[PDB]
């Protein structure tokens, strides 16, 4: 079964967002945890890199408490970078 | 360490020893 | 880590390896101790010389034969003797030259070979089995590693039968001791040094470290304790408290230290 | 600029298809050529694999002369697999 | 001889900067990936002329 | 460090040793390199063979 | 065997011996973490060296 | 020296010697590409071997 | 000792040995399949060699 990195990306952002929604006000703190969960659920070509790295960094740097929705809506289209390294 | 036990190779020199001693016995005999 | 994230504990102080996966969930203070994945084996027996090692180069057959040849030459001389003395001289010449040469070969071979240098050597041989703990940062490192040597080692370890993995450190060390040096134990440099300084002192660390990392004190993300603890670890570091502590527990009271 | 495996995929299919269009009626022969051109233009994480490998395979086995449009329309959604090795 | 003390270098960022955690996690990733190791070997040892 | 505190630069990447005095004002990423204070001398041209 | 080995080892005086001799002078940079380490050092040997 | 190094001697009878001696019998599989190779071979040695 | 060095083996073993020493330079054609093989190769040794 092929992974298809694009579907991996959409799934990645979706799982990250859906996870961060569960933590209200703590959104900026749990970014890495939810990214971990999303990498777990959506799988990864490189376990270190994760499903989408650029989106992770984007969220980490952008997201502020309670600012979740707009931040994610901004970060979900960003380039993921090199998925193998 | 690779233990040698080279006896086979030295056996030849033992043989030339026995040959030399044999010729020696021969000379000792022709002398007396 | 679980106790920290779920708030069952305010802080975690232990030989906890700093990893990205852990740095994502928790916050790590600057490392208070340095370590790395290293190889532990059983130290080779120093000397078991006997008197037999002198009779090792020259075969038992050669000694018997040279004795009978000796008495043969004596009884030949008892019965011209010029060629006898000459032939015997040539004989004992070739023999002493052979003994010298063979013994030289023994000592040269013995001084030439080394058992293990690095990890790469472990990857290149199937003779000595090697393994890690059943869990922890090392196993995860080998698993998650994209580096050639480590990748190969991981493939071997996971595929190898019987399992090379052990539950505890003491079990692994015990396995190193019981295996007559056929088993190598991969563990962090710290524990390796500690076990190496403790009796029976039959174990030793070979080569450098596979990777360079450190332990750290962990605190929940967004906790008030984090910065004070961090600055504290820095203070202890500059003051040399950490060094003196390590020397206290590791080396100083070390029996074989 | 930053690389995006998803953008890489979409660009890949588009460029392959657009390439095969000049080769209409000989289409089944030139699939790999156009895939090479597309790999060059849209870039790749691994030079051997190409932009999208799964789409390449799907096209190679499916595409028949003049059957291009339906073939591409079927194959463009296909999973690209691992663009590492 | 050995080293007198054991310490390290680091990437410095203003307190409360947005770049801090990304930089840190980046250094960790590069560390486990061996990027730091390979880079050090690159600049120090590889072209080392003394053998 | 000064350029960092007073905001003349967003980041500092250099062999900057981690110290408490520096750690108080700014933020250090986890160390990307390990080092320690060591002694450098002139290598002896020859070694006396001896009797 | 010895001659076939060709092993050459180079001894060191390490840190402790350096404090015990006035024959070989030694020094650090005009400022920085090393000088500050020697300055604030409460360890015997390093203290002597700093003095 | 030669005792330290030892050596390895590698013998070769190759293919033709098999054609030149009846002392050592030799054969192939009951079927397959090898047997067919020997059968259809128009080369002297292989022809003889097949016969 | 000298003669032991004389009959001693392992002057050169594999390709990896070229990667492990900077003393002996080595190269390929300005173009062609070999240079491209080294270029596109993701396996360690050949990668290092290409770099
Ligand atoms: C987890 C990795 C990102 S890493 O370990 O931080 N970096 C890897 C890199 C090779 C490295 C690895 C380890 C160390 C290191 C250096 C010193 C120490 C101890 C002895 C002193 N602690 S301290 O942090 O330097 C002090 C000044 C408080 C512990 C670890 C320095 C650099
Ligand atoms: C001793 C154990 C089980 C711990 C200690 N440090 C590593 C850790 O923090 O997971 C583990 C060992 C290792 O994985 O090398
Ligand atoms: C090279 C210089 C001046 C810097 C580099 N690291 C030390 C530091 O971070 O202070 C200094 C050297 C030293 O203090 O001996
Ligand atoms: C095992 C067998 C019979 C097969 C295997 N390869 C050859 C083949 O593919 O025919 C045959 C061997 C042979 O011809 O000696
Ligand atoms: C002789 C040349 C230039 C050709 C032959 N085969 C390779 C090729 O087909 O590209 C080239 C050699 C090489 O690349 O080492």
């Amino acid at each position: 079964g092929p992974a298809d990195c694009c579907r991996m990306k959409e799934c990645c952002t979706d799982r990250v967002n859906e996870c961060l929604q569960r933590y209200s006000g703590r959104e900026d703190k749990f970014v890495s945890f939810c990214y971990q969960e999303a990498t777990v659920t959506c799988g990864s070509f490189n376990e270190i890199v994760g499903c989408c790295y650029g989106y992770q960094m984007c969220m980490i740097r952008v997201v502020k408490p309670n600012s979740l929705s707009g931040a994610h809506e901004a970060c979900k289209t960003v380039s993921c970078g090199n998925p193998c390294a | 360490k690779t233990s040698a036990l080279s006896l086979s190779n030295v056996a030849g020199v033992f043989y030339i020893l026995v040959g030399g001693l044999g010729l020696a016995m021969l000379v000792a005999l022709i002398e007396f | 880590v679980g106790e920290l994230v779920y708030g069952k504990a305010d802080i975690a102080i232990a030989p906890l390896t700093i990893t990205l996966v852990r740095e994502e969930v928790i916050d790590f203070s600057k490392p208070f101790m340095s370590l790395g994945i290293s190889i532990m084996i059983k130290k080779p027996q120093k000397s078991k010389p006997g008197v037999f090692s002198f009779l090792d180069p020259l075969a038992y057959e050669i000694w018997m034969c040279i004795v009978f040849a000796y008495i043969g030459v004596s009884v030949v001389l008892f019965l011209s003797g010029r060629i006898v003395g000459g032939v015997w001289w040539f004989f004992t010449l070739i023999i002493i030259s052979s003994y010298t040469a063979n013994l030289a070969a023994f000592l040269t071979v013995e001084r030439m070979v080394s058992p293990i240098e690095s990890a790469e050597d472990l990857s290149k041989q199937t003779e000595i089995a090697y393994g890690t703990l059943d869990s922890g940062s090392t196993k995860e490192f080998f698993r998650r590693s994209k580096i050639a040597v480590f990748d190969k080692m991981w493939t071997y370890m996971r595929s190898a039968e019987p399992s090379v993995f052990v539950r505890t450190t003491a079990e692994g060390v015990a396995r190193v001791r019981k295996s007559k040096g056929k088993y190598a134990y991969l563990l962090e440099s710290t524990m390796n040094e500690y076990i190496e300084q403790r009796k029976p002192c039959d174990t030793m660390k070979v080569g450098g470290n596979l990777d360079s990392k450190g332990y750290g004190i962990a605190t929940p993300k967004g906790s008030s304790l984090g910065t004070p603890v961090n600055l504290a670890v820095l203070k202890l570091s500059e003051q040399g408290v950490l060094d003196k502590l390590k020397n206290k527990w590791w080396y100083d009271k070390g029996e074989c230290g």
